[PDB]
């Protein structure tokens, strides 16, 4: 039970995967430009504590 | 073979070992890089300007089709053939009871 | 005259049975999504001890 | 400096003609980042004034 | 006294601080596109004594 059909031949490098946010409509275009992080804010770890 | 002021040893290991063998080589790494790019954002009404009198200019005839909203992305594969995505691909995540 | 069909398009309901027929019909909702992926790239390396 | 350096969407007025009311310029690693008159609250609305 | 608080920010590097100074509009643009001073009248230095 539950298995992704294998394919029959690949033409290039294992194939990637794309998945998809909701963010508004009017967000800032330049936020993308440069390196972002998609959450919205950047928080991670290394600049920052709990 | 010397660098700087140090004196140092230079080694290919392929052909004396590792050669004809099923093992991989373990030099050769594994970059990792995590691409984004936004679908469908639509910017305010101040930066939507053509940067030259002659445009994109359509068929003489017709409205223009590019002030219009976009709604998708293009960019380019591997080897460097074209390939769109488009809000229709979104449908495996929109259309969910997890919604 | 525009501001009328504004107002019309303004009305499709948001349920993934909507989105349905809307993402598919070549209509664009109220969104903006952000594409995420994940690549890989073999490299030749240089160490030293 | 030329005819139609920049065009507005057309059927729309250009904004370019109005007097400006914000200012843009580069950060420290070149992210733009711009100031306008709303940060300007703090200094202007004040008993100090 | 009165401080902010402590942040957890630290984006990049401290954060500097801007002012603002009233001006007549009308003031020459020309003025600021060199060197000069926000005070207007370039004084302080020996430049000029009494």
């Amino acid at each position: 039970q539950m298995l992704p059909q294998v394919p029959a031949g690949l033409a290039r490098g294992q194939q990637s995967v794309c998945e998809f946010i909701a963010t508004p409509v009017s967000v800032d275009l330049a936020y993308f430009r440069r390196a972002c992080n998609p959450r919205g804010r950047a928080a991670g770890e290394v600049h920052g504590e709990e | 073979v010397v660098v700087g002021d140090r004196l140092v040893f230079l080694e290919a290991l392929e052909k004396r070992v590792y050669q004809a063998t099923q093992v991989p080589y373990p030099l050769v790494g594994n970059l990792d890089v995590t691409f984004v790019m936004p679908l469908g954002v639509f910017k305010p009404a101040a930066d939507r300007y053509a940067r030259h009198a002659g445009s994109f200019a359509p068929t003489p005839g017709l409205p223009d089709p590019r002030t219009h909203p976009p709604r998708a992305v293009h960019f380019f594969n591997k080897d460097g053939v074209p390939c769109h995505v488009t809000f229709e691909h979104a449908m495996g995540t929109l259309c969910h009871p997890s919604f | 005259n525009t501001l009328s069909y504004a107002l019309m398009a303004g009305y499709f309901k948001m349920s993934p049975v909507a989105f349905t027929h809307q993402l598919r019909r070549q209509l664009h909702p109220g969104f903006a999504l952000t594409v995420v992926r994940q690549d890989r790239f073999a490299t030749e390396n240089v160490l030293f001890a």
